[PDB]
């Protein structure tokens, strides 16, 4: 409701501007008609012979005219007031909301609003503010034809033209949004990292959606403009863009999208995944009398030359999203700060309900908290940007550890990690927790902290209670066997010598074969 | 402190791990 109510206190204020302009257009034509008036009397005074009552009547005309440019130029006041209000609410309330909603959603947060209720703000505020420079250019006719001292338009026109102008400059050039970030179509969950020699794809869009401007505007990409980097960080990278550079601007809504982009490198603070890049976009309106500058620019971007520096990639792409809202801090990584854990815990469980069906629960963040904070773990707790990805937490960095899960999990374990099968991130004490005081034939199904590429283990008890774990199982070996077929066909051998599968119920109290029957081969 | 007994994929007993 909150967002409800923000949202109908702007479409009044829309509403109002509007209307404002509409008030004005017919306050000028009743003006126009006045003037008319006064001049046929003004030079038919001659022919009344009736001659008193005509004389008074024209300077009684006078002053209902002066009166009535007094209040056209009161009203355009205060609607530019109005209009200057319900613009900076769009531009640097919303539409700043947008962007931040789209950089959550780059990195697997909650989807994007579509474009087009700012879409509509945009262009009504737009279409009054080319009425009012109309409204202007009129008033500026009727002074021609008729001034007096102290006349108001002529106080005034310098003033409000130029405040119009303004205004509609600062709007249209904050319309110009990049709606679609930069992104590889064969890695679309992948935003922001982009591969030399591979096919990207970028969206721009014009909010203020005016017909004239259909098919008119020409938008040019330019990679690392303005990039004080290539000169103040030793070892900075420079590409070209392979590929057009150009596209217009086509409507529904005003856009372009640039597919078959492409990254070339040119012929060490920084990494090479810890180097920020920036695609900028450039356009330029030009009617007669009436010239604006467009640009805008992408979110910062990583630039690989090897599919298997993209996790590491992608780790620098969540840092910056996670903790930055402005599109330009390319000296990120110099001095990266900390980020909380409640902010990496959403970030992560995003990472598993983009990747699957199922995010993170509490149970599986507070283990992994344990392992980035220790057993003082708060929400507050900060993690360096050296322990999420570079250091050895073990002999292994934390993120790559969670990825390679995230790959066996995609191509292996999509519906066991779906339909909530597996523990997954469970302490070893946490495990003896659950699993003592149980069935004996109980078991649970976890990731292991041991192994870098990403495997599954199951632990189950057995009354002497014993605890007994198996060895984990790789891609290498789920590719050749399924693991739900691993389950059912596991074998130990009993004090009868006769081989027995000792997972008998998965925790709670599951039977094996109603947990996995469904995934079963045979 | 508690152990866990260790069998490979085949089933057969690996060692044991002990934990604090």
């Amino acid at each position: 409701t909150v967002m409800l109510d923000k949202q109908k206190e702007l479409d009044s204020k829309v509403r109002n501007v509007k209307d404002k302009v509409m008030c004005i257009e017919h306050e000028i034509k009743s003006l126009e008609d006045l003037q008319d008036e006064y001049d046929f009397k003004c030079k038919t005074l001659q022919n009344r012979e009736d001659q008193k009552q005509e004389q008074l009547l024209l300077k009684k005309m006078y002053l209902m005219l002066d009166n009535k440019r007094k209040e056209v130029v009161h009203k355009i006041i205060e609607l530019l007031n109005v209009t200057e209000l319900t613009q900076n609410a769009l531009i640097n309330d919303e539409l700043v909301e947008w962007k931040r909603r789209q950089q959550s959603a780059c990195i697997g947060g909650p989807p994007n609003a579509c474009l087009d209720q700012l879409q509509n703000w945009f262009t009504i505020v737009a279409e009054s503010l080319q009425q009012v420079r109309q409204q202007l250019k009129k008033l500026e006719e009727l002074e021609q034809k008729y001034t007096y001292e102290h006349d108001p338009i002529t106080k005034n026109k310098q003033v409000l033209w130029d405040r119009t102008f303004s205004l509609f400059q600062q709007l249209i050039q904050s319309s110009f949004v990049v709606e679609r970030q930069p992104c590889m179509p064969t890695h679309p969950q992948r935003p922001l990292v982009l591969k030399t020699g591979v096919q990207f794809t970028v969206k721009l869009r014009l909010l203020v959606k005016l017909q004239e401007l259909n098919y008119n505007l020409k938008v040019k990409v330019l990679f690392d403009k303005d990039v004080n980097e290539r000169n103040t960080v030793k070892g900075f990278r420079k590409f070209n863009i392979l590929g057009t550079h150009t596209k217009v601007m086509n409507m529904g809504s005003l856009a372009a999208e640039f597919r078959h982009l492409q990254l070339k490198e040119q012929k060490g603070p920084l990494i090479v995944t810890e180097e920020l890049h920036s695609l900028s976009f450039e356009t330029q309106l030009c009617q007669p009398g009436l010239v604006i500058d467009l640009e805008t620019t992408s979110l910062p971007v990583v630039v690989i030359s090897n599919v298997s520096q993209l996790p590491s990639g992608w780790a620098s792409i969540l840092w910056y999203n996670m903790l930055v809202a402005e599109p330009r801090n390319l000296s990120f990584f110099l001095t990266p700060p900390c980020a909380r854990w409640a902010q990496l815990s959403e970030v992560l469980s995003w990472q598993f309900s983009s990747v699957t069906k199922r995010g993170l629960n509490v149970d599986q963040l507070n283990m992994l908290g344990e392992k980035l904070l220790g057993p003082n773990a708060s929400p507050d707790g900060l993690i360096p940007w050296t322990r999420f990805c570079k250091e050895n937490i073990k002999n292994f960095p934390f993120w790559l550890w969670i990825e390679s899960i995230l790959e066996l999990i995609k191509k292996h374990l999509l519906p066991l990690w779906n339909d909530g099968c597996i523990m997954g991130f469970i302490s070893k004490e946490r495990e003896r927790a659950l699993l003592k005081d149980q069935q004996p034939g109980t078991f649970l199904l976890r990731f292991s902290e041991s192994s870098r590429e990403g495997a599954i283990t199951f632990t189950w008890v057995e009354r002497s209670p014993d605890f007994h774990a198996v060895e984990p199982y790789t891609k290498k070996e789920l590719s050749a066997v399924t693991f739900p077929d691993i389950i059912r066909n596991y074998k130990v051998m009993a004090a009868e010598n006769i081989p027995e599968n000792p997972l008998k119920y998965l925790y709670p109290n599951i039977d094996k074969d109603h947990a996995f029957g469904k995934y079963y081969s045979r | 402190m508690w152990s866990v007994f260790i069998h490979g994929h085949d089933g057969s007993n690996k060692g044991s791990k002990t934990y604090t």
